[PDB]
C-alpha cells in the first residue's frame, strides 16, 4: 500500500508489490487484503478487465467475521465501478447491501444521495445527503452545496438559507454558492 | 412614527424611505442588503426625539435620524435579525431571528436574557403593552411575550 501510494518516488515499488502480491496469491489465494491490494494496483495500472474480474471473484466469498472491513471496502470499490457507468441498479444493490451491513459509511450514503438526486427523487436524496453531512460533522463543503441545491429545488428555503449561512461562515472563499441559491431562496422567502 | 407625522418603509433591494403624511421623498437611504424589520423609538420625556431602528441582513442594526443621517451606532450581531419590537416607554427591545432564539436587549444594545429557543425560525414576537395610572405605585416586574414559530406554534 505504501509503495502504491508513494507516487513516482521510486517508480519500481508498485511493480515489486505486484510480484509480492502475485507470490502471496500463489501460496495463499483466499487472503482478502491480498486481493484488495492487487485490485487497487490493477486500478493504478490502467487494467480494466483484470480489476473487475478480481472484484467479482472477491464478491463470491461468503462473509467472514474476521475480514469484514476489507470486504466492505472492496464492495464500495465495486459500487464505484458500477456508478462510473450507466449500470445504476447494481450500484444501488451494492449500496443497499453495504447499508445493511453498516450504518456509518460516509461515501456510501453520498453516492446513494447522488443517484437519487440524478433520478429526480429529491426527498430521499435530501435525506441521504443530510445523513451523510451529519456523519462528517460540519466540515465538508461539496455535499453541503449539494444539500443546499436539493433543498432549494424542493421549496424548503429556510433550511437552504441556514445551510448556505453555515457554509459561508465556514469557508468565505465560495462566491459560487452566494449568487446561485442563497439569493434565490432569500427572494423567494417572501 | 409615534408622533403620527412620519412614515418609514424598507425594500429588499436595500432602499429605506422616510416620508411625511403627504407621501413625499423626505429621505432616501441606499444599502446593499435587504430590509426586513423596522421600528420607531417610543416618545419619552427624557428623550423626546424619535429615531428609526432598522435591522439589516448583514448582521447589523442601524439607527437613522429624520434627515437620513446615520447616528453611527451600526451595532453588529451574530445572527441575522428578523423582527424588532420596542416595549412601552422605550425601555426594552425584543429581537428575534436566526439561531431560533428570542432575546431581550436594552435600548443601548446591552444583552440581558434570552426568552425561548423554539428550534425553528420565530417569525413574529410581540410584547404586552402596559397602562400606568396617574401616580400609580407598582414594581411592574412582570413581563409578557408572545412568540410565533415557523412550525406553527403560537406560544406565550
Amino acid at each position: 500500500y505504501v509503495f502504491f501510494l508513494g507516487g513516482p518516488r521510486y517508480k519500481g515499488g508498485l511493480e515489486q508489490g505486484l510480484k509480492n502480491l502475485n507470490d502471496i496469491l500463489k501460496t495463499n489465494n483466499d487472503y482478502i487484503p491480498a486481493m484488495l491490494a492487487l485490485a487497487v494496483g490493477k486500478f493504478i495500472q490502467k487494467k480494466s478487465t483484470d480489476a473487475k474480474n478480481l472484484l467479482k471473484l472477491l464478491w463470491k466469498r461468503q462473509y467472514t467475521t474476521e475480514y469484514g472491513e476489507d470486504l466492505e471496502r472492496a464492495w464500495l470499490l465495486s459500487a464505484d465501478s458500477f456508478i462510473a457507468i450507466q449500470k445504476y441498479d447494481s450500484a444501488e444493490e451494492i449500496l443497499k447491501k453495504c447499508l445493511k451491513y453498516n450504518q456509518s459509511c460516509g461515501k456510501a450514503e453520498e453516492y446513494m444521495g447522488l443517484i437519487k438526486e440524478k433520478e429526480q427523487s429529491y426527498v430521499d436524496a435530501a435525506t441521504h445527503y443530510e445523513k451523510a453531512y451529519k456523519l462528517t460533522n460540519e466540515k465538508s463543503a461539496s455535499i453541503a452545496f449539494r444539500l443546499s441545491f436539493n433543498y432549494l429545488k424542493a421549496k424548503r428555503y429556510v433550511d437552504c438559507i441556514n445551510i448556505c449561512k453555515k457554509i459561508l461562515v465556514l469557508f468565505p472563499n465560495y462566491p459560487k454558492i452566494e449568487k446561485d441559491c442563497l439569493e434565490k431562496a432569500r427572494q423567494a422567502l417572501k | 412614527s409615534w408622533d403620527g407625522l412620519y412614515l418609514g418603509f424598507g425594500t429588499m433591494g436595500g432602499i429605506i424611505g422616510i416620508r411625511n403624511r403627504a407621501l413625499e421623498q423626505l429621505a432616501e437611504i441606499q444599502r446593499s442588503f435587504p430590509i426586513w424589520c423596522m421600528d420607531w423609538t417610543p416618545i419619552t420625556p427624557d428623550y423626546q426625539n424619535s429615531v428609526l431602528v432598522v435591522g439589516v441582513w448583514e448582521q447589523s442594526i442601524a439607527h437613522y435620524n429624520i434627515q437620513g443621517q446615520q447616528l453611527g451606532s451600526d451595532k453588529k450581531l451574530t445572527y441575522d435579525p428578523i423582527d424588532i419590537n420596542f416595549s412601552t416607554q422605550g425601555e426594552f427591545l425584543l429581537v428575534s431571528g436566526t439561531n431560533n432564539k428570542c432575546t431581550l436587549y436594552t435600548r443601548e444594545g446591552g444583552f440581558l436574557i434570552d426568552v425561548a429557543t423554539k428550534n425553528d425560525w420565530v417569525w413574529n414576537n410581540k410584547l404586552k403593552p402596559v397602562i400606568k395610572e396617574a401616580g400609580s405605585v407598582a414594581v411592574q416586574d412582570q413581563l409578557h411575550v408572545a412568540l410565533t414559530t415557523n412550525d406553527g406554534e403560537i406560544s406565550m
